[PDB]
């Protein structure tokens, strides 16, 4: 399952780095906001532990938090590229901890 | 709760996933990701790299592949779990596929 | 009125004559065309030189890159503005700055978050829009101190005068930093709208129209991405500029409704808008709804140069440029992500 | 020992002069209904003010 | 209120004066000795007069009168007597027949 | 002054009708007004031109 | 007056008709009535004048 993972990563970047480039054009520079106002994450991650035999091996599972991201709607008001930004980026975010456990 | 992502990557990436909700400040007030651009150097991509591995509330690690080509010997010299490493596409590098760790453990794969 | 064409040309007649000019170099369809036609940023590059752009991506990095693109392209039309700005005489000054403002507000807001949040100007500066400039110092080496931000801003800073809604630091550290600038820019908006009522000539009536449009337009796009954020319905009337044909009435429905269909029943009572609201389809590959206003607004802008006397001209051309600026930086993009089939989603500006 | 509605019965022909009435506002409950003699009173008056045998039959024919 | 009242005067006056000069500044100009031309002309004066007496006399001053009139009845009469507030009657009705 | 008044209600009159064709019959009846508020001054003058 | 008229009207009506090119016919049947308010000027004055 591991390749058929990661090749579902690239075509994921590939729509969210277009979905970026769309809110970028509506906001103009949101980055440089997002980047500074950090304080608390909405997405972490917990330790579990797979017995696929006598072996234990390490995996990572997603666990949504549920802390609120941040409101942005201050440049262009461009809020629903934004937001469908956030969903791009989330989903990516899910593979990609799929996608560590998988290493193991 | 138990474990954070960091990510070590370009301006838009490192938005990007920001705004995912991934990412926050620890209580030192240090944040656990770098935005690597031009004028940044390989000490602090390195040390950075690192010290994500000296923390115990971290554990994976976003990379650009670009960037893991830059501190490569520092992703291959560490073998653990905790840190494991991905390695991602910029938006205008394109897709990885040569000298991915996995494709390298098997040889039965692309 | 008989208030332009008479004294209008003493002062502002050299820049009234290279402002057009400019307008003059702007992208046309047929260029956007040769654009497109790339594929490639260094033929990008190429069709560029065709045009008043071009060669000012020389003895930069011999790799390409769209950031590097972005940024040259603002530089060079800061650089017209600020010249022109410079070049230019109180009556008009004045008016120019508060088109600056815009852009100040934004990077004070910059300024404030990382003092909040103990980071040192100096890196804070870098990161800041050109136009803001800020000159000055004591807003320099605020030792992170809050306080110290607060009262250079009401002393040396020209926006000194809209903070008087967010006041006491009490407000920078209570309140959101987003409803912050929202509540600063809407003290731009009424203040600037007003002072356009002054010049009450040709301007007002070029000018006035383009902002009536934002405010209405803020407020449509707020009322409908507050929906599912948590926002009391009065703190977000409280954002809502009067300068505008919702202020009368419509503002009223729009601060007490909770979704969309309640959003456009209000647009269905100013055709104006209405047209807008139904050609956004918003369908899986097409056209949404910010897409629409931004065709409005420089519909707008682009009329501004129907009359050869008034200051609109010079709101109306920066306005223009910068959407200029969208539209190159989204087909360097697309090149760069190879997206051709959405290469067509720049807003043609003539 | 609640303020009862305002209940005043018209028919097809009284119902307007009661609206002009309840235009300017609603009567005190049992209080005296003026429409009994607006509907002379009224026309009267305007009477005076557009009294005009021509035009009156123009409107009358209306 | 009893000087209110010289609204019925001031409206009446007013028609009757904008009916003379009406009259006199436009049918009479219909009219003319020659018989033929006369008739011919009287025609489209006519249609143009009956068209003013209804523009301003039989629909706005009727208007005017209308509205005064009935002031008259809000401010200097009911106010003697007809006080106070109440509520709307409004019953269980089979209301939306036509609908 | 009629004049005044005729400037004043077409030209908020017109752009208010094509937001609201429902005006079209209002803007007329100001419009009327304003025509009557001519029509006193033209009484007085033939009273006073053959007085 | 109907010089001014003249100005204004036909200032505007050309912006209009360059986004709406429908307008040539209105623009110019405003402009016919400034030119009757001119005309009626020349009308009372040629009749002083000869008088």
């Amino acid at each position: 399952k591991i390749i058929e993972t990661k090749m579902l990563m690239g075509e994921v970047m590939r729509e969210a780095a277009f979905s970026l480039a769309e809110a970028k054009f509506t906001a103009g520079d949101f980055s440089t906001t997002v980047i500074q106002n950090v304080n608390k994450a909405q997405v972490k991650i917990r330790a579990k532990k797979d017995n696929v035999a006598g072996v234990t091996l390490p995996v990572f599972e997603h666990y949504h938090e549920g802390t609120d991201s941040y409101e942005l709607t201050g440049l262009a008001r461009g809020g629903e590229q934004l937001a469908k930004l956030k969903r791009n980026y989330a989903k990516a975010v899910e593979l990609l901890v799929e996608l560590a456990s998988l290493q193991t | 709760r138990g474990k954070l992502i960091a990510v070590i990557g370009d301006e838009d990436t490192v938005t990007g996933f920001l705004l995912g909700g991934i990412g926050e400040l620890n209580k030192n007030r240090h944040p656990n990701f770098l935005v690597v651009e031009k004028d940044t150097t390989i000490n602090e991509i390195e040390d950075t790299f690192r010290q994500f591995l000296n923390r115990d509330d971290i554990g994976i690690i976003l990379i650009n592949q670009y960037i893991a080509e830059m501190v490569r010997h520092a992703l291959d010299a560490h073998q653990r779990s905790i840190p494991a490493v991905l390695e991602i596409p910029s938006k205008e590098h394109p897709y990885d596929a040569a000298k991915d760790s996995i494709l390298r453990r098997a040889k039965g794969m692309f | 009125s008989f208030f332009p064409e008479l004294y209008f040309n003493v002062d502002n007649g050299y820049l009234e004559g290279l402002v057009r000019g400019l307008k003059a170099g702007v992208l046309s369809q047929a260029d956007y065309l040769n654009l497109v036609q790339c594929e490639t940023l260094e033929d990008l590059k190429l069709h560029l030189q065709s045009t008043d752009y071009g060669n000012f991506l020389a003895n930069e990095a011999s790799p390409l890159t769209v950031s590097v693109i972005d940024d040259k392209l603002k530089e060079k039309m800061v650089v017209e503005f600020r010249h022109m700005r410079n070049h230019a005489y109180e009556p008009l000054a004045s008016f120019l700055d508060f088109i600056t403002y815009s852009y100040m507000i934004d990077n004070v807001i910059l300024l404030i978050t990382g003092t909040l949040h103990q980071r040192s100007i100096a890196e804070l500066v870098p990161k800041c829009h050109p136009l803001g400039s800020f000159e000055q110092m004591e807003a320099v080496n605020i030792a992170q101190t809050p306080a110290e931000l607060y009262n250079a801003i009401l002393v040396d800073t020209p926006l000194a005068a809209f903070f008087q809604d967010c006041i006491s630091e009490q407000d920078l550290d209570e309140m959101n930093i987003e409803i912050i600038r929202n509540t600063l820019y809407k003290a731009y908006l009424e203040s600037f709208y007003k002072f356009c009522t002054l010049l009450g000539g040709t301007t007002a009536d070029a000018m006035c129209p383009i902002l009536e449009f934002e405010a209405d337009r803020r407020a449509f796009i707020i009322t409908i991405n507050s929906f599912g954020t948590e926002l009391s319905k009065e703190d977000r009337a409280k954002l809502f500029p009067h300068c505008g044909r919702l202020y009368p009435e419509g503002l009223a429905q729009l601060a007490r409704a909770d979704d969309y269909e309640q959003v456009k029943n209000v647009a269905d009572y100013y055709p104006e808008y209405k047209l807008l609201f139904e050609g956004a389809g918003s369908n899986p590959g097409d056209k949404t709804l910010e897409d629409r206003f931004f065709e409005h607004e420089v519909k707008l802008n682009k009329l501004a140069f129907l009359n050869q006397f008034h200051f609109g001209v010079f709101y109306a051309f920066v306005k223009l440029k910068e959407q200029e600026c969208r539209n190159i930086v989204w087909i360097a993009e697309c090149i760069a992500q190879r997206h051709r089939a959405k290469i067509d989603n720049y807003i043609p500006i003539f | 020992n609640q303020t009862p509605p305002t209940y005043n019965k018209t028919n097809k022909f009284t119902h307007g002069f009661q609206n002009i009435v309840d235009a300017y506002g609603i009567g005190t409950y049992r209080e005296i209904n003026p429409a009994p003699y607006t509907v002379i009173t009224f026309p009267f008056l305007f009477a005076v003010m557009f009294g005009d045998f021509g035009h009156g039959i123009l409107m009358t024919l209306f | 209120n009893t000087a209110s009242y010289l609204r019925l005067w001031a409206l009446s006056l007013a028609h009757a004066q904008l009916s003379e000069v009406l009259w006199t500044m436009v049918i009479h100009i219909g009219l003319h000795v020659r018989s033929l031309a006369g008739g011919l002309g009287l025609f489209f004066i006519f249609a143009a007069f009956a068209t003013l007496t209804v523009a301003i006399l039989l629909i706005m001053e009727g208007l005017s009168a209308f509205l005064h009139a009935l002031r008259l009845h809000w401010v200097e009469f009911q106010n003697k007597f007809y006080t106070g507030t109440g509520f709307k009657f409004l019953p269980f009705s089979f209301e939306h027949i036509r609908e | 002054a009629a004049g005044f008044a005729i400037g004043i209600v077409g030209d908020a009159g017109v752009r208010g009708t094509a937001q609201q064709p429902r005006l079209f019959v209002g803007m007329i009846l100001i419009l009327i007004f304003a025509e009557v508020l001519g029509l006193y001054g033209l009484i007085v003058a033939l009273i006073l031109s053959t007085k």
